[PDB]
């Protein structure tokens, strides 16, 4: 009753604690150089996924925010029809969808989140790059847990 | 049922059988474990925990528990008795004040001991509620089937009993309880040990200069500080404690929910507790910048939340978290 406060209430860089193996959970700080050896069986050979090039990408309502409020239609121009994994190799944009299904050259919006007013991020739709350039809008409603954006830089 | 010297026994220092030692207001659940020098529980022989054996005279009195009263600043609530020992749910109190009613007399015993009951949690109540979260308090059991510790309980030393030292019409006359061992001599020169039946005293005459003693070690005792040593030996009598402190989850505290209010990277929080609540936070940057303050008075507070996040702990209510981009 004349103590000090607990490290799960005074620590830095975001940790939680247990009287358990004496861990300090979930300490969000810095980076980790991670490397994986995938099973080659899990790969799909390149000649079986649709080639998607001759496409077009554009935002439609980009939300300059944390939750995946950023969206963008993509004028998919496929060869076959099927799945197509997606990612922005630039860390500007973080995407909710890992994979998008494709008919023969349709269009499918995805969700994302950014931190720069003019998100000029590449999007790699299963070996087809594209700039989803545009402009974003600030939100209004910021009191709930932690983000998916985590990409703040010079903007 | 041992008898010792109660400190403020109604009037002043008597010798009560319920002489209170080892008050333990160290748990959380409104409970204190106490030791009387009296051994209530079963009778002298074999029956019914809910009966009542203290010492009257050299003798026990194994009868009903009818009107026990532990109390403090307010009257406590009994929880359970076993052996010398009682558990009772008490409020806080500067003292502890115990007593039954034999029926002809109040016959209580009282003692000093600093008592409090913080519940476990960042809420500093004065008392356990009916509701709220459960979380790991420290507390004593209801039960007796208990071995987690044991305290030494070897013999009694002698005791005084000048009811023995009658007069043989000119000489001071000792007797014996049941053939017990009476340790005897007087300031004058006469019988010097005393291991006897009822003796007389050839030499001295006055009752007030003789050794009225009772080596009656047919039943061991608690090793109270208010015991005279049995000088002969450390006899056996290792004996358990019933009321072990256990990891009960007390029905426990909870503070009323906060009023969350948005501002630009800032939480205004109009706040309004029931009791003093320790609030605290952790700005999750590697700059921690935490805060602590017991809040009992309702207060609108503020928190400069950063970009990456903050967390928020309204008492033992679970920790919240917040994105303030």
């Amino acid at each position: 009753r004349d103590k000090g406060a607990p490290l799960n209430d005074v620590a830095p860089f975001g940790c939680s604690i247990a009287l358990e193996p004496l861990r300090a959970e979930n300490c969000a700080v810095g980076s980790i150089p991670i490397s994986i050896d995938i099973p080659d069986a899990a790969f799909t050979r390149i000649s079986e996924t649709p080639t998607v090039s001759d496409l077009e990408c554009k935002i439609t309502e980009c939300t300059y925010a944390s939750d995946f409020g950023g969206i963008a239609t993509v004028a998919y121009k496929s060869s076959k029809a099927g799945n197509c994994p997606i990612h922005s190799p630039s860390g500007v944009a973080v995407i909710k969808e890992n994979d998008v299904t494709l008919a023969e050259s349709g269009s499918f919006t995805f969700h994302f989140s950014t931190a720069n007013i003019h998100p000029a991020f590449k999007l790699q739709v299963c070996t087809s790059a594209v700039t989803c350039k545009g402009d974003c809008k600030p939100p209004k409603d910021h009191i709930v847990d932690y983000p998916a954006q985590h990409t703040e830089s010079f903007t | 049922p041992y008898i010792a010297d109660c400190p403020n026994c109604g009037h002043s220092r008597c010798d009560s059988p319920i002489a209170i030692e080892e008050v333990r207001g160290d748990a959380h659940a409104g409970v204190i474990r106490i030791q009387t020098s009296a051994m209530f529980g079963l009778k002298t022989d074999g029956v019914d925990l809910a009966y009542m054996s203290f010492m009257n005279g050299k003798t026990q009195k194994s009868i009903k528990i009818d009107n026990l009263h532990v109390r403090t600043s307010a009257p406590c609530s009994l929880v359970s008795h076993h052996g010398y020992y009682i558990l009772a749910q008490c409020p806080p109190g500067d003292t502890v004040t115990v007593g039954f009613h034999d029926g002809p007399n109040r016959h209580t015993c009282t003692v000093a001991h600093k008592v409090e009951f913080r519940p476990v949690g960042r809420e500093k109540y004065r008392h356990p509620p009916e509701h709220g979260v459960e979380l790991p308090c420290n507390r004593y059991t209801h039960k007796r089937a208990d071995q987690g510790h044991y305290v030494e309980m070897h013999q009694p030393g002698l005791v005084a009993d000048h009811s023995l030292l009658s007069i043989h019409s000119a000489k001071v006359k000792i007797t014996v309880p049941s053939g017990a061992q009476v340790k005897y001599y007087c300031k004058c020169p006469d019988v010097r040990e005393g291991i006897t039946s009822s003796d007389h005293t050839t030499t001295c005459t006055d009752v007030k200069q003789c050794r009225a003693y009772l080596i009656d070690n047919k039943k061991w005792v608690y090793n109270s500080g208010r015991l005279p040593r049995g000088e002969g030996d450390t006899f056996k009598g290792k004996l358990h404690v019933p009321f072990v402190p256990v990891k009960a989850k007390c029905i426990a505290t909870l503070a009323p929910e906060p009023l969350v209010e948005h501002k630009h990277r800032t939480l205004i929080l109009h706040l309004h507790p029931d009791h003093p609540t320790l609030l605290t936070t952790r700005s999750l940057g590697s700059d921690a910048n935490p805060t602590r303050q017991w809040i009992e008075r309702p207060t609108t507070v503020n928190f400069t939340v950063t970009g990456e996040g903050l967390e928020y702990t309204w008492g033992n209510h679970p920790p919240k978290r917040v994105w303030a981009q």
